[PDB]
């Protein structure tokens, strides 16, 4: 559904010591954890990691759904040092070369983590910036420290001339919010145009491994999934069959859909003395007074959580957890 | 190490029909909740510091059979039982007074309006307060970890306990289920059916399913789950294979379908064949020229 | 030569014999200097030619240095012909030729930093003398330059972040 | 905004009684400000009166007075939809 296009600055700049012990091992780490989590939400989409060093665009990792790939390639990158100078021109234009590709069906994301304060790019690069917007390529920047015009340009620019995602990070938490950020989709207004995409299979599993089989390796295996077109035994992962090009997808399709159809009702907060209902929680148990600060002023009042959809109580711990997981509210199953 | 065990129990008063009518009287559910009760001070007995936690799901409504919810509620004693004067373990003899009180209460809800509320299943609810609950009790047990796992009971019956209405909230609470590594062994009590979202929430839960027809034996299935659940899971298990499904089903027509469509960035379910007009699950307009290339194919 | 050869790439330097295309190729090197994500070291004198006064973006330089304070020739017949006149008019002697017309020239390089509410800005100061003049909205801390350096590496996130905080 | 506001009803009191005024306006949000409050003061008493006679320094402040000028003609012709007798003549330099 989305392919995000990494691109890590790898250049002199990185070598200095902001973060612990420098920047550059805590961006490759925090890549690590961002790949780790998007493809945990984010089964059926795209990866592709490009750095910048010594003045060039260097792609490490191919556009692919498999996360290891990504793992080794960012493991690769803190056994050198990075040197040379940005590249945001040369960047993006591989970038654009890796983003043609992808169906129109298919959204574009180029998430660049941008450390240094100065580029150097060949050419103009708001022509590139044209060509970004004229193909429609959604482009979010994490720059360190002071802010870039650039930065500002390419954000607003790619973005239907809004400015909201040129994110400045401040410190290593910062960082790890912005990575989190770009987990999370984006449902844009967009600019009304259609859509649709056709013929996704659903694999059976074979469980045989006596004589072993692969159609994508012709290597060993434990067992494989089963393409309902072209009937091959490939290795087994919920994306494309590469034997006649059609989806694999099964349950975490549905997963994903329902996560970005989560409405995540926040339970309104009502005092105790507002309420008239005695404590309680309806996912746990809850007698704890909430409110509790002062005397009899605040320990007689508590708070109480209110999901309207049933008119049941919860307590704030249930609320921030079915926020995170789970459907909203017990109370809403039963009538 | 203490081991957590919420098991959820089903009742229905049709699963009591079904089981008094199908084969005369092949045991009423209180001898199910009987060897349930061996069961649960099997698990006591198994390991100090063993908590339980037995939570019902009533046809209008959830209602936890114990988790110390009586003594909250009084807060804010006796039924004369046999197995009260059977001694040994205090905490269990109060367990098994909370589940009869309980089931007491249970049997003063019943009337036709609860009759006339019993199209739906109740298991989501059920299954979404079982995690949170493990979850929050799991923050409050900081000090030494719990081997969290839930049972499910699944009370398959007549009316129409398994429907499109639930599936999505189960595969819910098994996502959110497969993030809490937390199993789901699922004992399927009923007649001779096969849910393929329970086989989905067993093979992905990495957890455990008792297909159990008619009614049998009972702690022979609560004895061959009860020492599968508390273990760290050194052997590789003894589920009901044949569980593998394609995982997903066409809403708008119903029927299992083999390849689909995304909805339009909505991404629904849908089946090849259908035309497209508008994706047939909400109102956003269809792509011309990739029908016009489905409809050549 | 480091700053022109990693950050700045090159420097604008006004010639002493200021010319009308040498200056306008230097402020439009600028432009597309800053438009280009590259910037550029101006070296002018505030009492060259060109004050200039066209800002409110961020091609204009972000941070301002001043060489200590303003100073006008002294040991001239003029200045000492003005200044027996002044002396005669309105007894301003040896106080106001010293602190008016450095205030001004100062001045002329403040009005340069400030360019709206939605535009930030710094501006260093030097000399302790300062203090002895005033400055359009007087509210200045003093401290140290090696200081100053973390204090604008701070103010460079503070500015970026209090925008759509107060927005 | 009220703090411009405040150099508006300045130059107002100042325009209606003294002769001359010392008014010291802020770096950067003190241009557009005696541009209007100038045309205003001559439309309330009566179109054709008193003119402006704007003074700088520079050519780039001239140039900014008229394109400022002209924000001026198109605000008030894109506000009322009548057409006036429009004003504004630039006298730069003579090459
Ligand atoms: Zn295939
Ligand atoms: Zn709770
Ligand atoms: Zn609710
Ligand atoms: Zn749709």
């Amino acid at each position: 559904i989305r392919s995000l296009i990494l691109t890590l600055d790898c250049s002199e700049a990185m070598l200095e010591k902001d973060l612990r012990p420098n920047r550059h091992a805590m961006i490759i780490q925090y890549a690590i954890d961002f790949v780790h989590e998007f493809f945990d939400q984010n089964p059926i989409s795209q990866m592709g990691i490009i750095i910048m060093r010594n003045g060039l665009a260097q792609l490490v990792s191919q556009v692919s759904g498999n996360p290891q790939d990504h793992i080794d390639a960012l493991k690769s990158i803190r056994k050198q040092e990075p040197k040379g100078n940005p590249s945001l021109q040369n960047a993006l234009e591989m970038a654009r070369g890796l983003l043609l590709p992808v169906p129109a069906h298919c959204t574009r994301e180029v998430l660049i983590v941008f450390g240094s304060l100065s580029t150097t790019d060949p050419g103009d690069i708001h022509q590139t910036i044209d060509s970004l917007v004229s193909e429609k390529i959604r482009v979010k920047v994490l720059g360190l420290s002071a802010q870039v015009a650039i930065c500002k340009e390419l954000c607003k620019a790619t973005n239907y001339g809004d400015e909201s995602f040129y994110k400045i990070l401040l410190d290593e938490t910062h960082l790890k919010e912005l990575f989190n950020e770009a987990v999370t989709p984006x449902x844009x207004x967009x600019x009304x145009x259609x859509x649709x995409x056709x013929x996704x299979x659903x694999p059976t599993r074979i469980f045989e491994d006596t004589p072993t089989f692969c159609s994508c390796h012709s290597k060993l295996v434990y067992g494989g999934y089963f393409c309902p077109n072209c009937h091959s035994k490939v290795c087994s992962l919920p994306t494309v069959c590469p034997c006649c090009d059609l989806m694999l997808i099964l349950x975490x399709x549905x997963x994903x859909x329902x996560x970005x159809x989560x409405x995540x009702k926040t339970f309104a907060e009502v005092p105790t003395t507002e309420k008239f209902r005695s404590e309680d929680c309806f996912s746990c148990q809850s007698r704890f007074p909430x409110x509790x600060x002062x005397x009899x002023x605040x320990x007689x009042x508590x708070s109480r959580y209110r999901c309207e959809d049933c008119k049941q109580e919860f307590c704030v711990d249930c609320d921030v957890f079915i926020h995170e997981i789970l459907h909203n509210c017990p109370g809403c199953e039963s009538k | 190490s203490p081991s957590l065990l919420t098991v959820i129990i089903e009742i229905a008063p049709k699963l009591w029909t079904t089981f008094d009518e199908e084969g005369n009287e092949k045991g009423s559910i209180i001898k199910v909740l009987e060897a349930l009760i061996v069961f649960l001070n099997a698990h006591l007995a198994f390991n100090s510091a063993n908590k339980v936690a037995v939570i019902a799901a009533y046809s209008q409504g959830i209602k936890y059979l114990y988790p110390x919810x009586x003594x909250x509620x009084x807060x804010x004693x006796x039924x004369x039982x046999x197995x009260x004067x059977x001694x040994x373990y205090r905490r269990f003899r109060n367990v098994d007074e909370t589940l009869v009180e309980e089931i007491y209460k249970l049997f003063e809800l019943e009337k036709k309006q609860i009759e006339q509320n019993s199209q739906r299943s109740t298991l989501a609810g059920a299954m979404s307060a079982g995690l949170t609950y493990v979850n929050r009790i799991s923050k409050e047990s900081v000090t030494t970890s719990l081997k969290s796992r839930l049972l499910v009971l699944t009370c398959g019956s007549g009316s129409s306990k398994d429907e499109i209405f639930q599936y999505i909230p189960i595969m819910n609470c098994i996502f959110s289920a497969t993030k809490m590594k937390c199993p789901i062994d699922v004992v399927k009590i009923g007649g001779s059916k096969e849910s393929t979202f329970l086989q989905q929430t067993t093979d992905a839960t990495n957890g455990v399913y008792l297909h159990v027809e008619s009614t049998e034996g009972l702690i022979q299935y609560l004895a061959t789950a009860m020492f599968i659940d508390p273990x760290x899971x050194x052997x590789x298990x003894x589920x009901x294979x044949x569980x593998x499904x394609x995982x997903t089903s066409c809403y708008l027509t119903g029927r299992v379908v083999a390849v689909g469509f995304i909805c339009s960035v909505c991404l629904c379910v849908l089946s090849i064949i259908p035309p497209g007009n508008k994706c047939p699950a909400c109102d956003s307009q269809f792509d011309e020229h990739v029908i016009a290339k489905l409809k050549r194919k | 030569m480091g700053i022109l050869d990693e950050v700045w790439k090159h420097k604008l330097i006004l010639v002493e014999t200021p010319d009308a295309q040498e200056t306008s190729l230097a402020l439009e090197t600028y432009r597309k200097a800053c438009s280009n994500g590259r910037g550029a070291i101006l070296l002018s004198v505030a009492r060259g030619k060109v004050s200039e006064g066209i800002d409110f973006d961020h091609q204009y330089g972000r941070t301002v240095l001043m060489i200590g304070i303003p100073f006008q020739y002294t040991e001239s017949r003029i200045l000492k012909a003005r200044l027996e006149f002044m002396r005669e008019n309105y007894r301003i002697r040896e106080n106001d030729f010293l602190s008016f017309d450095a205030m001004r020239h100062a001045a002329q390089c403040l009005g340069r930093v400030l360019r709206g509410k939605d535009d930030y800005g710094v501006m260093v100061l030097a000399d302790r003398r300062f203090s002895r003049k005033r400055s359009q909205l007087p509210k200045w801390i003093a401290q140290g330059l090696s200081d100053a350096d973390l204090n604008l590496s701070t103010d460079m996130a503070i500015s970026n972040t209090k925008q759509f905080l107060r927005t | 905004y009220p703090e411009q506001y405040n150099y508006m009803c300045d130059i107002k009191k100042t325009l209606d009684v003294g002769g001359n005024s010392i008014l010291e306006m802020p770096s950067g949000t003190g241009k557009t400000v005696s541009l209007l409050s100038l045309t205003i003061a001559y439309q309330m008493h009566y179109p054709e009166h008193r003119k402006i006679i704007y003074c700088s320094r520079t050519m780039s402040e001239i140039e900014k007075a008229l394109v400022e000028l002209e924000n001026l003609m198109d605000y008030r012709t894109k506000e009322l939809g009548y057409q006036e007798d429009f004003r504004g003549l630039g006298l730069t330099s003579r090459k």
